[PDB]
Order: C-alpha cells, then structure tokens, then sequence
RNA sequence: AACGAGACUCUGGCAUGCUAACUAGUUACGCGACCGGUCGGCGUAACUUCUUAGAGGGACAAGUGGCGUUCAGCCACCCGAGAUUGAGCAAUAACAGGUCUGUGAUGCCCUUAGAUGUCCGGGGCUGCACGCGCGCUACACUGACUGGCUCAGCGUGUGCCUACCCUACGCCGGCAGGCGCGGGUAACCCGUUGAACCCCAUUCGUGAUGGGGAUCGGGGAUUGCAAUUAUUCCCCAUGAACGAGGAAUUCCCAGUAAGUGCGGGUCAUAAGCUUGCGUUGAUUAAGUCCCUGCCCUUUGUACACACCGCCCG
C-alpha cells in the first residue's frame, strides 16, 4: 500500500510549521515551493512531502491537528482562553442549598447569608446502583 | 422447482480453501426472503444467482 | 454497421437468461469487426466481463502446448465454424454460440473438503461468471477431444458440438459434463 | 580487506569507514544521504502593520 | 536515538517541447528508369516526426465519491503515457554448509631425484546387467511435406605472450565445401542484420502411415600435429520404441505461461547446456490457512553437545 514513513511525514510537519503561509490546496505550487524551501534530494521524494503538505493543509481548515502548531490557530486559541464573560455564572441571586449545609453555615456562622434559598430534601434515601 | 435469484450484498469469503464466496440473497419475485447461500466462483455485488433448491441454508465447509 | 467477419451482424441476437445478461458480451457496443483485439483484460477482476465471447471462445481454443500462441490460426478456426454452423442451421451463428454458452455451464458445482484420500464433498452454487467460464472450456476441449484422431477437422467438431450444445442434446461433450457436473452435486446437496 | 601472516595462521583484517558531508574542501562526498532532507530556517517575515508607499 | 525496511542506483513506458546529427534520417526539388503512380535509384536544400543521447519535465494516493474512533489508510472512478514495470544493493546473530582443485592467500604435516616436481609417448576420465536426477525430440489433421509470401531485438567481430574472425561479391560444385577477390579495430563493412514459428497455395488421408526419428552399412568434405572407442558437417539407404503416460512431484499472475527462433560464454573443431534478446501470445486468480512452512502474542514443559529431545519397563 501507499504509507508515508517517518521521513517524509517528519519533513512535512517541520516544512508546514515553518512556512504555512506559502503552502495552499494545489499540490503543484506546493512542489514549486517545497524545492525552493528545503533542499530534498530529487524528485520522488519531492512529491511525496509535496502531496503529504497538500493532504495536510487541507487538514489545518477542519481544525488542529495533535502534532504541529502553527500562529493563526494558536493565536485564535489565546483569544478564546483569555474570554470573560459580562457577568459572571457564580453570581446568582438565588443559590440552592440543602437542609444540612445551611446546618455547615450555621457552624461556620453563616446563618445570615440571605441569597440562599433551602430545598426541599429528597425523599427516599436511594442513590446506589442495583448490584446484580 | 427452480428460483432466480440477485445479490444484495457479499458477506465474506469461507471454505476450505477460501474457495467459497458467502452472499445474502434476494430473490427476483419481489420477496423479501434474504436467504445466504455459498457460491463458487467470483461474485460481486449484484449478480443474478440461479439456485436450484431454493429453501437450503449457509454452513461453513 | 459492425459485422463479425464483415458478414455476420448481431442485432438479432438475442440472450434468454437474466443470469448471463450482464456477462455475455455482444449485443450493443462490443459489435467487433474480428475477434482479435489484444487487449488488457486480465489487468483487474471482472474486467473480462467486458471483453467479446468471440475473443473468449478464440482464446479457449488454443489451449493445448502445442497451439499455445496460435491466434491467426484459431481465429480462422472460428470464421471457417461460422460458416457450417450457418449451413447446417440457417440462420445467424451468434444466437448459436450464446444458445450454447447458457446451456453448457452447470448451476450447481461441489466443493471438496476432506482428509489425505479421503472425498466428503457438497454442493453449492456457481457464480455466473464462473458459468461463463466453464460454458467455454467444455466447448472447446469437447472440439478438442473429439477431433484428435479423427479425419474431422477443427472447424466441423468445434460446429457440431456448437449446435449440440444450443440443441442441448447429449451426444455434445459440453452437455454430457454439465449433467454428471449436476448429478454428483445433488447426491450430496 | 588486508591479510596478516602471523606464527600460527592468516589473519584478515576488513575495515569500512563511513566519511562524512562538507562538500569536498578536500574531504567526504558532496551531495547529501538520500533520506537527509534539511530546511532553510525562516528568517520571519515582519509584520506589515500600515500602507507605506516609500517612492524612491 | 542507531541499523535493516523505505529512500537510493540502473532499466521499461511518455514528450510533433529544448539541445544536434555525411558514421541516422524524413520531406521536397531536379535527373534517370518502367508503366499521375513505383523505386532500399542518384545528387542536392527545409528540418529533426521517425533513429540516436543529453539536460529538464511528468505521478503525488494529487482530483472526485464512498468507508474509516472522519487519524493513519483502504476501495471505486475521471483525467492521464503511466494510478503495484523489472532488477541491483541489503542488518544483528549464526552454520561443525562449500571452497587448501582460482590464487606467487596460507599454518601444520607428507613427499623432494627408480620425486607426490616437471616433461614426453600411449591409454583412461566415454567403459555397462542395473537404480536415481536435470533435459532435448515426440506420440500427429490445431498436422507432416513441397512451393510462395513477409516481419525482429540484444549482441560479437582481425587478439602482449597467441596460433585462433565477422565476412559481402564472382566462379566451380547436388550439397557439406573450394578457389580468388573486396570491406570492417566498426551507428562507416557483414547489415535494411531479407530469422523461425506465423500467413498463403499443392500433396498426403486416421494406418505404427509419408508421424517419429533412434540404431546401423557405404561414400564425400572441412578442423587439427593426430579424428580408429564414430570431433563435427554433407548424401544415399535401414527405419526401433512411442497411441499422451501409475504412485508421486515442479514452475507460474500479464506482454506472464507456453510456443518459436536469434546472439553471448565455452569455441583449432563444436550446444540437446547456460546466459541474455526478440517475435506470436493465452486460460484461470485478485483469495485462504486445509496442506507444506515462516512469523508474532498469550502458555504447558522434569527440553536446553534443545523433539533428530528427555525418558519407562
């Protein structure tokens, strides 16, 4: 069958994540440009990177991939990890507590808090999983 | 008596010596009898089988 | 407009079975002016579906050490058959040969199972294409066994069997293989 | 591949070397191992930020 | 991380694009010849399609669609000359494998002057009641014969000692050959390599026949110093087995098997061998672990100069 070894794949990966803004979809100016960045002893190795860079840039559009990284995803991943939002998900007005962690707060001498509002308690004590 | 049969789809390949091809079988009178059966020689998918005891059954050889 | 040997046309030929519809060639776009194309068929699977039953029963005709590269002699084996299979009958000699080739394969072959001598086999079925492929070879070696030390040439044993075959009489060696073919797959079944 | 005669017997002695790159300023093979591929680093392209239309 | 795999190197296939061709040509122009045709017949020019051989291109699973934890990849199809061409090279670790008969590689030993050196002469290496292997020719009609017709590719060729050749053409011979007479150290000559099956006509007519040619009796001619235990070759004649082969077993997936010739090595003489090359050219398969084996993972072992084991009467 047709699998690409461990030279052609480590090329690939190190030649997109140098140069990803030459490389596109067509695998002919991917070749054009894969013999002017690296120095690959002839052809048919030169077309073998070439079409593995052509099946890899079409990869990059759907998302990351777990092993280069490249700054134009890595740049929108850190303007999604620095996100707050307006108001927060922790400021609610009406938090539910039990019975007995008002009984805790009553201990820690939070009695007074008045945002809490205590739910009924379950009725039946059944929470394990029917063994056998 | 005779039947006429049609491939749905080719199932895998058994036998002794992997001579046998194993097939799930339409029949050609509308029904919806999907028989398998085991037949000799190449097969692809959408044939036209010829049986003549229509009622047997796929084994393993 | 396409006639085999510039004589022979095939509109009127005419296949009976759905089981050998999509195997038999000629009818419609395989209408060749002679049987020698020398093409790549055996390149895949299934690709000699596609190719003329007249290049198939050409190329089964050479069979023995002998003959083994032989086309120019059996296709004109073949163009001297079509005329006595055309005087003996009358009508157009491609509805004889496609006559012949449903009629000669078996429908039910047994494969064998067993130990070092010893024969437990049963029955199953046989692929259509297989038919095709067997139809072909008793044809030709009946034209071969029955022609050997006999003062018949080729071309009248490979036609008087081709007629026997569409006939299905049992005097052709072609039907003769294809019953015991049968008959010893249904006393396993 | 050389041979020795020693008191008791023959020896043979085999040696293989295996000579590096640098392009022949006296030394090793010129072109590289068929596997070797090598990348020129990037020098990085700088960042554009406004239209300057320098007419020089 | 390192080696082996792959990459790599040679080869096949494509290019009316580039580089150039009197030791390769095509087309055109006159001339000539015989009926606008035919010229592998003669000389000029346009040029490289055909021929040569150099650089550079070209194919990447690249495109489309299915299946894949939508990953590695697999399958089918378009466009394509092409969607696995064929080889070479090839690890670690081993073997009581072969080679002292390839060496002026070589340790020990044997022999060294009626020599185990070496030369000469003559035999033998071939001997035949019979076993065992590689093969060639066949058993015929899909054929044998006798005519006619029309196509290759890889190659080799005048040699340090060294004698030893590829040979066109004219004559004489049924023929094997014999005389001269030229060319060629070769894309210049054999050579347009005027191959064989194949193709087209006549004869033969299912019989040990005109299939098959063994084994033999006479001649003739080359090679050699020498042809008797036949060196080969030519002509008559003789005309056996063999009627498609038991148990058993070999090789093979496409320009393949098989047929069919041709070159090279050996070669004074000489291929039923081998090594390459063409030409004609298929059936069946695109699968399995049944057999024979190789391998990986779990696992039983009272085995480990290791099941050809160890061991009990």
């Amino acid at each position: 069958g047709r699998v690409r070894t461990k030279t052609v794949k480590k090329a690939a990966r190190v030649i997109i994540e140098k140069y990803y803004t030459r490389l596109g979809n067509d695998f002919h100016t991917n070749k054009r440009v894969c013999e002017e960045i690296a120095i690959i002893p002839s052809k048919k190795l030169r077309n073998k990177i070439a079409g593995y860079v052509t099946h890899l840039m079409k990869r990059i559009q759907r998302g990351p991939v777990r092993g280069i990284s490249i700054k134009l995803q890595e740049e929108e991943r850190e303007r999604r990890d620095n996100y707050v939002p307006e108001v927060s998900a922790l400021d609610q007005e009406i938090i539910e507590v039990d019975p007995d962690t008002k009984e805790m707060l009553k201990l820690l001498d939070f009695g007074s808090l008045s945002n809490l509002q205590v739910t009924q308690p379950t009725v039946g004590m059944n929470f394990k999983t029917p063994r056998g | 008596p005779i039947k006429l049969a049609r491939v749905t789809k080719v199932l895998g390949r058994t036998g002794s010596q992997g001579q046998c091809t194993q097939v799930r079988v339409e029949f050609m009178d509308d029904t919806s009898r999907s028989i398998i059966r085991n037949v000799k020689g190449p097969v692809r998918e959408g044939d036209v089988l010829t049986l003549l005891e229509s009622e047997r059954e796929a084994r393993r050889l | 407009d396409i006639k085999l040997f510039g004589k022979w046309s095939t509109d009127d030929v005419q296949i009976n079975d759905i089981s050998l519809q999509d195997y038999i060639a000629v009818k419609e776009k395989y209408a060749k002016y002679l049987p020698h194309s020398a093409g790549r068929y055996a390149a895949k699977r299934f690709r000699k579906a596609q190719c003329p039953i007249v290049e198939r029963l050409t190329n089964s005709m050479m069979m023995h050490g002998r003959n083994n590269g032989k086309k120019l002699m059996t296709v004109r084996i073949v163009k001297h058959a079509f005329e006595i299979i055309h005087l003996l009958t009358g009508e157009n000699p491609l509805q004889v040969l496609v006559n012949a080739i449903i009629n000669s394969g078996p429908r039910e072959d047994s494969t064998r199972i067993g130990r070092a001598g010893t024969v437990r086999r049963q029955a199953v079925d046989v692929s259509p294409l297989r038919r095709v492929n067997q139809a072909i070879w008793l044809l030709c070696t009946g034209a071969r066994e029955a022609a050997f030390r006999n003062i018949k040439t080729i071309a009248e044993c490979l036609a008087d069997e081709l007629i026997n075959a569409a006939k299905g009489s049992s005097n052709s060696y072609a039907i003769k293989k294809k019953d015991e073919l049968e008959r010893v797959a249904k006393s396993n079944r | 591949v050389r041979h020795v005669l020693l008191r008791q017997g023959v020896l043979g002695i085999k040696v293989k070397i295996m000579l590096p790159w640098d392009p022949t300023g006296k030394i090793g093979p010129k072109k590289p191992l068929p596997d070797h591929v090598s990348i020129v680093e990037p020098k990085d392209e700088i960042l554009p930020t406004t239209p300057i239309s320098e007419q020089k």
